[PDB]
């Protein structure tokens, strides 16, 4: 799955 | 509200303690209580709100994916019927996930977005609105799904328009927004070419602006640029 | 009970799904509902009950330790007073932890232990009783602590007496019991020499019985023996 | 801290 923005 | 009797500053202090203790449900409840005091959130406080709900919904999403995979295998040809339990439990987790997303969307609507006038706050909240509609879209299946997808797209698009006018291309909020909108395109909207185009243009425009940054800002921006590159490697 | 309307078999099925999804609070609620059906638990079902509550209380214990450490640093000389928030939040987590321990102890008392006649079930439950009193002891500070410690010791001792009469020295329940009683001695009862003696004797008696075991049983027993050795390395 | 029995 694609990577999304972290904290 | 169960946090109505606690001081705003105490809620923020306890959110930070809960983060240290990896108690993210508590952290989210404390930050919800802080939002409901009615004052705007500082940069640090917005980050605390985002971290808390990201971790709560992240656990729910991981659990939902495990259960959805088991359920899909149970519906393959040749599988012995196990009764309604897998579907019921997937539905339970799904409903809880939807409840958390609705809670976050409700905070943004009452009244974080409408009071957010600076680019950094308004883009942050609109990105969050896109994100939590995207998480709703991940589990949506009715005549619901198209409208949820449009709601995510609309929030991301408004955030993009503001970010391109008001922030440099290396701004970490702008970068994380573009990253998440590209994920929306690839994973939700069945638009992999739009995802790839957005990730590439975002990466290249940030690269050209790195020379303006301090060492610390450079590190912040390149961290998110690497995620854009990592996705492009997976997608191409 | 909120699980009172669900079939026992469905509760067990859903506990297994919750384990796969790492939803341990759900898992514990399902297994509590299964216990409250009033029938004895099979070997597999006892393991599900233990896994569920071990993971729930394990997260609480880790969080309590983080918060207790912050609180202790706040009470060192030269620390600026931060108000009551650290203590209040540590107390919140502590009370939740104590509630989970009381829930488990209540299930054992109503009526798992009294109906457990076979060595494998009775030792399992008495070990659990010792474990959850030990977790209560980890946070106890009043005139409470001595009685909680004695309750843990008493449960472990009864379990040990049965296990030595009824199980081989390589039995994994017997080994895990002896391991946890040695931890009780070292960490709770201020008896490191008793901890070391018990770990050594347990390890050596199991070593001498490994020749009787199948390959699979050998793997099960040596896994726990290695933990005894790991502790002896830390303690000596 | 000491190691206790796993699941
Ligand atoms: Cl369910
Ligand atoms: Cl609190
Ligand atoms: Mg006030
Ligand atoms: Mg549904
Ligand atoms: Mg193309
Ligand atoms: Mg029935
Ligand atoms: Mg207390
Ligand atoms: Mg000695």
């Amino acid at each position: 799955r694609s990577l999304s923005a972290p904290g | 509200g169960a946090m109505g009797s606690m001081e705003r500053a105490s809620l923020i202090q306890k959110a930070k303690l809960a983060e240290q203790a990896e108690r993210y449900e508590d952290m989210a409840a404390f930050m919800k209580g802080a939002v409901e005091k009615g004052e705007e959130l500082s940069c640090e406080e917005r980050n605390l709100l985002s971290v808390a709900y990201k971790n709560v919904v992240g656990g729910q999403r991981a659990a939902w994916r495990v259960l959805s995979s088991i359920e899909q295998k149970s519906n393959e040809e040749g599988s012995e019927e196990k009764g309604p339990e897998v579907r019921e439990y997937r539905e339970k987790v799904e409903t809880e996930l939807q409840g958390v997303c609705d809670t976050v969307l409700g905070l943004l609507d009452s009244h974080l977005i409408k009071e957010a006038g600076d680019a950094e706050s308004r883009v942050f909240y609109l990105k969050m609105k896109g994100d939590y509609y995207r998480y709703l879209a991940e589990v949506a299946t009715g005549d619901d799904k198209k409208r949820i997808i449009d709601s995510a797209r609309s929030a991301y698009q408004e955030a993009m328009d503001i970010s391109k006018k008001e922030m440099p291309p290396t701004n970490p909020i702008r970068l994380g927004l573009a990253l998440n909108f590209s994920v929306f395109h690839y994973e939700i909207a069945n638009s992999p070419e739009e995802a790839i185009s957005l990730a590439k243009t975002t990466f290249d425009e940030a690269m050209a602006d790195l020379h303006t940054l301090s060492e610390d800002s450079y590190k912040d921006s390149t961290l998110i640029m690497q995620l854009l590159r990592d996705n492009l490697t997976l997608w191409t």
